[PDB]
């Protein structure tokens, strides 16, 4: 009698700790390359930006208008996103976005600043809505008239909440020392900002800066989070963009960023910018900075997991 | 290695279709070949073991701290990118050097399977036949497909056709 | 004849490359889960910091006034610690602390900074001693007068030692315009520093801030390391707290941030906050910040090691 | 795997307090069993091994880089916790991966232990007895425990005992 | 017959899973231990910075008369090497280095800018050519007459390339408030930067620091990267250094510091600062932080891998 | 382990600096040592591409992020550090587990040359000779010069001797 074991015309040749292509007779992939070019987004309260800038939700501009007060499990910034309508940005911009995609989404509140001997009502024709307009959750606070000077006011406000608050507030720039003062007045405008874990102050830096929107003057935009029973105080004179509305984080959320459609036909939980990647294997050659719950990214394009035995023909 | 498949057994057979391991014999009454469940299961349910445990979950999140859009300061931008290719770098060695491990094993151990089977039918048949030493027993008392059966299921008596073996 | 092996009754369950849940004679732990709730202290040289803060032993509010010189294998920082006295807090925070945790202590150093024309005794009720005081390391400079002008004057220190010197001054942002002169006369106050190494300069910024230990001004606090052989220099006009003594480091030691008791009784080599970990095995399931000498944090409870063959019974 | 504990040796003995691996005889003379040193010795030798492997120490010290009582700044504090899961990932797929070989190895080399032992004993018996094929031998010269003391010390003559046997 | 295997005198002994000294036939290494002490730079484009400084490179002190244009695949910094003639310093200047090290080289280009009502030769004795002289890169933009005030100009230049332009600029801080009416008339001064996706503004700090080359003023440095068809506007009124031309990336390179002799005479790709790591071996105990095509660096000096049999002698 | 070098072989032949494996023969034509070519080459081939899997090339540059005339910001500096560190601790152990566990194979898999070297030289020359146990086979008809050369090279007549051992 005789005895022996199985074997295929055709095997597949994998790597050993010894040799480097020995056929055997059946193997499987480890290193996944198939991608999906949707975000599949199944199951989840998805959240695409689209035009709205994942910043510009805090400060509203018209593209934002219907994002003051979102709610996400899963949030997905555009290319064509912006956060910004007047020209300007956001000093430590990159640290707050990554606070905004784990928020699950912000909730508003009114902080109540009340006005008397300025003015309020400053506007652009960088942000369009009926005409000319401003961001939704700012205040262009303004001299009475059309020169003067800017009272030294005061705001506070304090989070009454359980949870940190968001806090914003605008620097303007104005196009040139003239502009400054038919805004705000002449003299060294000052802006200070403190709390019990918060500590500084700003000047604006009037000067001809290129046009953007069609305007040369900036917005820099700053914040802080406030603790609770944590107060926060505005000491300002001018060249102050006023919050308006203050902001807190609903829960727990993921952010990434794409170019491809929303899928609920699939579900997903490895995204990356060009699709989702849908996998049990332990790896991946797609993408390095792939997010999520992920398989871990290799260099190799391939490696054959040997699921049979030698495959020796006659 | 344990020396068997690729090993004093100088082919496999094409013709199993029906397992991993198996008898072809040669007595009178014809011919036929067989499969061994026992055998090709163990090896089979090993193998399945070993994909088990490279398939799993992580509940392990990891979040941007990158920006395709619009890119982060240079210096920290520069730690971030050292950082990932030098996590790249350790992911893509320990994938390589699991599967060329995992693979060694996985042909050895199929190899140990082979050499498993063969030397306990080898203990069955006792003195009554002899190693022809590829593979094959020689007998020297013919067995029927009744008798042939007997021995494909363990059931082989191994003295009661003895005696008869044992002068030739 | 015949040959066998040993065999249990109850035998422990192990994972393997093939199986999992195989029961095997004997296996044993390779993942730590007992922690001792003490810092284990035998043998170091151990500083308990308490009240005082960190950056506190530098400045020396009242709480660091027995820590002005400390000497350290092992530095415990308390979540009741405070590095200050009248509000205010360090620009660049957290390198300094770094630094401190390993300097194996502080040896302090007159810098002999001598004043004409001015005043020097600035002191307030947050600083309790006798009565108000200071920051005992600094020097709270003042104009002679309840008003008048403050000299623009230079004050410079060279590093005659081997090692670099940790300088620090201060920056008082008054309450108001009005404070800030009252104090330094009117103007804008620029307080200008540099080395072979070091350049930059400071501006106060008087406003409203809330009350911290019932004070609305705050106090910057800036350093540097001064070189050996190389010099800084102080160019000012107020709005400026005197560095008195300058700091060099002892030598090496390890610092951690903990809640629990100190222990002479039992020795460590890796802390985290909730205690000690003493342990042979390479891994671990407690604490994946501990610093020191320490196993490797992994996310498995448990990971047992087979000891023993594989376990049939009858 | 050698295939022989869990292989054609279907059982342990729970009564074989006295060490690993034994022999457990039946002559004449009533009963006993016993222990083997030197396979006892040699399998528990290469455990303590792979403990003495595992346990080992480092003077590699690590330090803070993040803050309890009062959090960094979120940029560096993502990068720093990033950096943290990444390498927390690492050694979680280490440890596992170790233990995981290690233990594979440990059972297997138990096994080729019992294998290491049987096969020579089976050498020093020569012809004068017979494998019974379930770890058991079959002797046809009835051995005394003077006789079967001489068998487990390796001393029992390979020749001297033997022609009488060969005629049964 | 009988049957053996070979065996020898003298064995290696190595570690394994479960022994520890085992003598087998023969062994290898695997962690690499010998250096070569020279950069080998053989076939590769090589630029020796020796007293020039990486940064100088764009600036232009005398030291980089002869890089102003340089291009490489391998660039070498020196411990001589300096980016400076009059005492200052670069804002970011560890960024800019590591863009530097792997730019290929730069190319420079006029960026065009004219001046009226003004003077343009300032210069120092800190960097000497013929006499006197100052950055070869940039211009000391000075007030016409030995005094006077500064007209609020403003410079424009568009990058009309395809890749990033290298923008950089100057900031004087006069030793005094006399010296820098002197330069500039009285007055504070600002100049202020903006781009499509740059925003910012600097005032001097004029105020005694130490000699430095003999000067007690510094400079400094500041860049921005111009992104193609954005501009980039100076609005400045003193204590300004102009950017006379621009900079632009030639391709690929790499960077590295060292105090070894270049040695045309040996290939690398694995550098340090005490030369060249040339193995095939998959790791190394010489240079942690080297860098190149490299192996992994291991704390072990030694880790032997069996390449025969146990040694076992009669 | 298979157990044969440093098992039931005691010794190594110093004296065979011909190959890896080999036989020593006596019979009565006087004496000779040899080598076998196809159990030494199989194993050398082994350990030959365990190299050639341990050297290997990285298109994967890394570049500086710290800087050894001008130390960077100590913040960073540290975040740095702590980051090479931890690479540093990875490595270190993955270079120390290759290496052990590549040595236990290594080893494992030359001491498994040797067996199946043996095993099948057994099998050619059937029921003609017996084991003596320790590495040597007890032939029972005189072998010569000629006839020995006849099984180093795998051609031995499994039977046309045989008839006359069997009587002895
Ligand atoms: C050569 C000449 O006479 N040209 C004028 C021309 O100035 C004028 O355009 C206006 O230009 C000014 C600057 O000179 C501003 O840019 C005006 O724009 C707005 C804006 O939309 O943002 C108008 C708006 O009312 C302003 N809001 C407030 C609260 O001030 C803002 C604001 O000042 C800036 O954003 C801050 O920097 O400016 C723009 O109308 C045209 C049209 O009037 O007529 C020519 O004769
Ligand atoms: C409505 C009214 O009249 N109230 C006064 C009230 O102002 C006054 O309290 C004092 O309030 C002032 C501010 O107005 C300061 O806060 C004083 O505090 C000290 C301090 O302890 O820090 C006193 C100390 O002497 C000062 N030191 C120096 C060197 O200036 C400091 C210092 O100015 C600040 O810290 C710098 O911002 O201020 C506080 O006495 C009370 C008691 O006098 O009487 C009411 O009538
Ligand atoms: C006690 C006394 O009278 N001493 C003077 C002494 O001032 C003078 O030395 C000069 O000192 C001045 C400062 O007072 C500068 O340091 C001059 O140096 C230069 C330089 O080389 O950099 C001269 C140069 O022409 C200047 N360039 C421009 C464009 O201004 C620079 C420039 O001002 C600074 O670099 C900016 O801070 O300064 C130096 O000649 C000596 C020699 O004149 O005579 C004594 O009587
Ligand atoms: C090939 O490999 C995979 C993984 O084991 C398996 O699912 C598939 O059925 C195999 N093909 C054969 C021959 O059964
Ligand atoms: C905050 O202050 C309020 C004052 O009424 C107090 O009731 C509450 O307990 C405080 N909340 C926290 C966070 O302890
Ligand atoms: C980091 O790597 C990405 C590609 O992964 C590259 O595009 C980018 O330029 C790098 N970041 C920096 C700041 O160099
Ligand atoms: C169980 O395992 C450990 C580790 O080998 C050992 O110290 C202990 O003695 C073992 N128990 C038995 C059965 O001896
Ligand atoms: C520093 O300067 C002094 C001046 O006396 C000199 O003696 C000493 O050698 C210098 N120290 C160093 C660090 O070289
Ligand atoms: C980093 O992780 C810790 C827990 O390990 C978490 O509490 C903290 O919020 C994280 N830091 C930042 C800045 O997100
Ligand atoms: C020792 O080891 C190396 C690696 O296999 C080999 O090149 C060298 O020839 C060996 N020495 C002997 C004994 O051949
Ligand atoms: C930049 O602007 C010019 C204007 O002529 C245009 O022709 C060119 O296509 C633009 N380049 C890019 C980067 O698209
Ligand atoms: C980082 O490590 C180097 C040595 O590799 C050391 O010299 C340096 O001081 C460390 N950097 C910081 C900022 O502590």
């Amino acid at each position: 009698i005789c005895l022996g074991h199985h074997a295929v015309s055709n095997g597949t040749k994998v790597n050993t700790l010894t040799e480097r292509g020995v056929e055997v007779v059946n193997a499987t992939e480890t290193v996944e390359r198939t991608n999906i070019p949707r975000i599949c987004s199944k199951g989840k309260r998805t959240v695409d930006l689209g035009q709205c800038g994942l910043l510009g939700t805090i400060t509203g501009p018209p593209q934002c208008d219907q994002f003051l007060e979102f709610s996400a499990d899963l949030i997905i910034e555009r290319r064509e996103g912006s956060d910004v309508c007047y020209p300007g940005k956001f000093v430590n911009e990159e640290a707050l976005r990554q606070i905004l995609r784990e928020s699950g989404g912000i909730d508003k509140e009114a902080m109540g600043f009340t006005y008397s001997g300025i003015r309020t009502n400053g506007a652009t024709s960088a942000c369009r809505r009926s005409g000319s307009s401003f961001y939704a959750e700012m205040k262009w606070l303004l001299s009475n008239t059309d020169n003067a000077a800017f009272p030294q006011m005061t705001k506070s406000y304090k989070n009454t909440r359980k949870s940190p608050a968001l806090i914003v507030w605008g620097i303007h720039h104005s196009v040139s020392t003239a502009e400054q003062t038919k805004l705000y007045g002449s003299g060294n405008k000052l802006v200070t900002v403190g709390s019990s874990n918060y500590q500084q102050s700003f000047v604006p830096s009037p000067g001809a800066r290129p046009q953007v929107n069609g305007q040369s003057g900036r917005i820099d935009f700053h914040w802080l989070m406030l603790n609770p029973n944590d107060t926060v105080t505005f000491s300002f004179n001018g060249a102050f963009i006023a919050p308006d509305r203050a902001s807190f984080l609903r829960g727990k959320s993921m952010g990434i960023q794409s170019g491809v459609q929303v899928d609920a036909n699939c579900e997903g939980d490895c995204y990356h910018s060009g699709g989702t990647i849908i996998s049990n294997l332990p790896f991946q050659n797609i993408d390095s900075r792939a997010v999520g719950k992920c398989p871990r990214y290799v260099k190799q394009r391939s490696l054959l997991l040997a699921t049979g035995m030698k495959n020796v023909p006659e | 290695l344990f020396g068997a498949i690729a090993g004093f057994i100088e082919n496999g057979w094409e013709g199993l279709i029906d397992g991993w391991y198996g008898f072809r014999h040669q007595n009178a009454q014809g011919e036929g070949t067989a499969a061994d469940y026992k055998s090709t299961q163990s090896a089979i349910d090993q193998i399945t073991g070993k994909l088990n445990r490279l398939i799993e979950k992580t509940n392990q999140q990891f979040e941007l701290i990158d920006n395709e859009f619009n890119e982060v300061e240079k210096q920290i931008g520069n730690v971030i990118n050292w950082t990932r290719d030098s996590i790249t770098e350790v992911w893509s060695y320990n994938a390589e050097l699991l599967v060329a491990m995992e693979n060694q094993h996985t042909i050895d151990l199929a190899d140990s399977e082979m050499d498993k089977l063969y030397e306990r039918v080898k203990r069955q048949l006792r003195e009554n036949a002899e190693e022809d030493g590829t593979g094959c027993f020689e007998i020297f008392h013919k067995c029927d497909d009744d008798c042939m059966a007997s021995i494909r299921n363990n059931t082989y008596d191994h003295s009661k056709y003895r005696e008869e073996a044992m002068q030739n």
